[PDB]
């Protein structure tokens, strides 16, 4: 039978319904929410753009295929253990949110398990102060 | 610690500018 | 201490993440692979629109607090056991992609566990004769 | 196969439009 684009179906239908739950996820934030969720697009946006190289440089460091998942994140996270200043964080998360953007034929799980749990934890303590740093 | 060097780095020339 | 924006701060980055690795995804197809996932979003759209009231009376029967995740699953997938035409296929994801929209504040995983694997391998089935279907 | 029943509808109703 004809099966070469089954593949291709089942790729774009991840992609698809994946967007979708953003989409619904953001459509149930308030216009506060979608403040602060907009602030954080463009700081990420603007620190990637003006540190594009020096993230490359970063970026080839936890490429290669040494690395555990757990190597990773203590490498990212061992910014936050000393430095808990939320600018620090926005540059973390900023280096996360470039990672992901290179991963886009890797299983976004793979994403995830760097960024979820223990970093998101330790960027959301005292979320208050991240705030206000970023909403001015 | 090197990954963690420049992230400070970063967040150091950051903090400056906003 | 201000520990009172700690959840939006978590619910927030997840969100912009997993919009970041659906970015970085989307980049990485080529054109064709861009317009076959254009076709997709645009026709599930129509579909959800035009049958509106029809989609809201079946999830109805999907959200109440009684049925197991194979449960919802078994519903949805028996439409697509007699019938594989690629129309089914596309009601059916388009209804699939309705119940994500409405689950913005479910996990997300909750909605992946609905469409990936059994599901999504019966629509990619023949998706040449889906790609086709949609594409014209 | 109550869904089932609307899903298949939906798919007539749409397969003659396109």
């Amino acid at each position: 039978a004809a099966i070469e684009f089954d593949e291709i179906v089942k790729k774009l239908l991840n992609i698809y319904i994946n967007d979708i739950c953003t989409t619904g996820e953001k459509r149930l934030l308030n216009n506060y929410e979608k403040s602060i969720l907009d602030r954080i697009y463009k700081s990420c946006e603007y620190i990637k753009k003006n540190y594009e190289l020096d993230f490359n440089s970063m970026y080839n460091q936890i490429n290669i295929n040494d690395i555990t998942t757990s190597d990773i994140k203590s490498k990212i996270i061992e910014a936050l253990l000393i430095d808990s200043r939320p600018s620090v964080k926005l540059a973390t998360l900023s280096f996360i949110s470039l990672i992901a953007e290179k991963w886009g034929e890797k299983n976004r799980a793979k994403i995830m398990e760097i960024l979820s749990n223990e970093i998101v934890e330790k960027i959301s303590n005292n979320g208050k102060d991240f705030i206000d740093f970023i909403d001015r | 610690i090197w990954i963690a060097q420049e992230l400070r780095r970063i967040g150091d020339e950051f903090n400056a500018y906003y």
